[PDB]
């Protein structure tokens, strides 16, 4: 799945591993860590969510008290919009006939959170569903591919 | 000696024209498909 990202969005930022590079994790500095927190962990981009036996007011009240940091310039109320990530039809094959099984992953460019189409898509993905050795379903499963599989 | 003579050269022309066009049009479709292998890049990444 990382490799899938690494070449599907290749060249862009999306195409990076979350855990980051080996060199980076070897050199990051108190400094660099700081900035990340400072530059990114900002209230207009954070969300306090909770569920349970809590009163809405009670909750917010606490927020008002610790999530202080009130801003001056308009900059701080602005959500930096991100550079587009270019999809690119392609493949990356990592071979090692020494492994027991092989994993393959195919994909097309998705629509993006907002789109009302994601619904249809998920309806589809359900039709094919998923399967796995232990599934008691067996040859009677409804997913054509599961059945053939 | 060769009554066809005329119709023979007329076709010749026609042949040269299709043949020019068709050969080129295919030089594309041969490359197009092959591109994948020509652009391809590989690397040897042994383990640690
Ligand atoms: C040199 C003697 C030429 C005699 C033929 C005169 C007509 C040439 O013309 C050709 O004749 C063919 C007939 O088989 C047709 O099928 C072609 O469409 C026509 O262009």
């Amino acid at each position: 799945f990382d490799y899938l990202h690494a070449t599907a969005f290749q060249g862009t930022a999306l195409a990076r591993t979350v855990e980051g590079t080996t060199e980076n994790i070897k050199h990051l500095t108190r400094a660099d860590l700081a900035s990340y927190i400072d530059t990114h962990f900002k209230a207009p981009r954070m969300v306090l969510a909770a569920a349970g036996g809590i009163s809405h007011k009670e909750l917010v009240d606490a927020a008002r008290q610790h999530f202080s940091g009130v801003s001056f310039t308009y900059k701080e109320d602005a959500v930096p919009i991100l550079p587009r990530c270019r999809f690119t039809g392609s493949e990356i094959r990592a071979r090692d006939d020494a492994l027991p099984v092989a994993h393959v992953a195919l994909a097309v460019e998705g629509p993006g959170w907002a789109d009302p189409d994601n619904v249809v898509l998920h309806v589809a993905n359900a039709i094919i569903g998923r399967y796995d050795r232990t599934f008691g379903g067996g040859k009677h499963l409804s997913s054509r591919l599961a059945a053939l599989a | 000696a060769e009554p066809e003579h005329d119709q023979r050269k007329r076709m010749g022309l026609k042949m040269l024209l299709i043949s020019a066009l068709l050969t080129s049009l295919l030089y594309y479709m041969k490359r197009h498909k092959w591109s994948v292998l020509k652009s391809r890049k590989m690397a040897y990444r042994p383990p640690k």
